[PDB]
Formats: structure tokens, C-alpha cells, sequence
């Protein structure tokens, strides 16, 4: 992680109003099986 | 500002309800008694917030 300061402006205030207690990120794969590039 | 749409049976004891009512298991959903021949308590009211 680089060391520095970066402002984070608000983008979208979505009024969902539901219960959330877990999450899971998504990933996109490339087909040549499957090969994925370097990411973090 | 949260809507609950879960149909799971409420469990009070240690016996699993297995999706149906029974011992220490009751249906959370109850129906209204809206009738025109009754009093204010059974009179439906359209509430907008």
C-alpha cells in the first residue's frame, strides 16, 4: 500500500434499508482452464 | 426503515421447527380482521409515511 493522502468524495447515497451482516467480493476470470492476472 | 420478508418459523424452545409450527413453534405472520360492521379497532386505516 503506498503512503499518501487521498480525499474520498461521496458518490452515491442509496437508501436500501435492509439487514446486512455478511459480504463477499466478486472476481472476473479470463479463458484461454482459466488464467487470472496479478491483482490485490 | 427496514422491511422483513422472512417466512421462517419462530423458535422458542430447543426443538427445531423444521419449517412448520408445533411445540414451541408459532407462525410469525397473522392476518388482519378488517370488517365494515365492526368498530375502530377492526377498521383499516391507510397510513402513508
Amino acid at each position: 500500500l503506498p503512503q499518501g493522502f487521498s480525499a474520498l468524495e461521496p458518490l452515491v447515497d442509496l437508501p436500501i434499508g435492509i439487514n446486512i451482516t455478511r459480504f463477499q467480493t466478486l472476481l472476473a476470470l479470463h479463458r484461454s482452464g482459466w488464467t487470472a492476472g496479478a491483482a490485490a | 426503515f427496514e422491511r422483513d420478508i422472512s417466512t421462517e418459523i419462530y423458535q422458542a424452545g430447543n426443538k427445531p421447527c423444521n419449517g412448520v409450527a408445533g411445540f414451541n413453534c408459532y407462525f410469525p405472520l397473522r392476518s388482519y380482521s378488517f370488517r365494515p360492521t365492526y368498530g375502530v379497532g377492526h377498521q383499516p386505516y391507510r397510513v402513508v409515511v
